[PDB]
């Protein structure tokens, strides 16, 4: 899940607060790569 | 081998078979490798039609494994509301910490159990109860960024 990457520990300062990955990054579902959309008859659509 | 029939039946789920192995008199705090009882398994695997009636028959509600976790850990931790209460109503320590101090609202609030956190905070669930590493159920639900339950413990 998104939000078991988001609590990853990336680092505990000296104060005790600690610095999480969703303080430095957003964390999302999204495409290996993004270059490659396709559309049927104007609509969003996927295909093979 | 009684009492080992009565953990494989708990764990399968078979209401009547349990009845019949309780008629006959079988163990009811019947350990297993791991030290978990017919109570522990059904918890586990959500069985609370068999919860009822190994409790009737005076299942021990606040036996604990090898690793010092109770059927109300399990219940709590795999969101089995009614498994809960039934425990809970039937007199289940629900501040019963584990080997590694572990509390059932630790393991409610892990889970995002928001309804399971309410019913152990009800039966007077330590809010302020820390484990082996100093952490209470509100750190849990901080760094899991869960915003419901981080209020229901402020």
């Amino acid at each position: 899940s998104t939000e078991e990457f988001g609590k990853i520990l990336l680092k505990v300062n000296q104060d005790g607060s600690r610095v999480l990955l969703r303080d430095v990054a957003k964390i999302e579902l999204g495409g290996e790569n993004y270059d490659i959309i396709a559309e049927f008859n104007g609509q969003p659509a996927s295909g093979l | 081998d009684l009492g080992k029939k009565l953990l494989e039946a708990a764990r399968a789920g078979r209401d009547d078979e349990v009845r019949i192995l309780m008629a006959n008199g079988a163990d009811v705090n019947a350990a297993d490798v791991v030290g978990w009882t017919p109570l522990h398994l059904a918890a586990y695997w959500g069985h609370l039609e068999i919860v009822e009636v190994l409790l009737k028959n005076g299942a021990d509600v606040n036996a604990y494994d090898t690793l010092g976790s109770t059927p109300l850990h399990l219940a709590a931790h795999f969101g089995h509301l009614e498994i809960v209460e039934v425990l809970l109503k039937n007199g289940a320590d629900v501040n019963a910490k584990d080997d590694n101090g572990i509390t059932p609202l630790h393991l409610a609030a892990n889970r995002g159990h928001l309804e399971i956190v309410e019913v152990l905070l009800k039966y007077g669930a330590d809010v302020n109860a820390q484990d082996k590493f100093g952490k209470t159920a509100f750190d849990i639900s901080i760094n899991n960024g869960n915003e419901d339950l981080a209020e229901i413990l402020q």
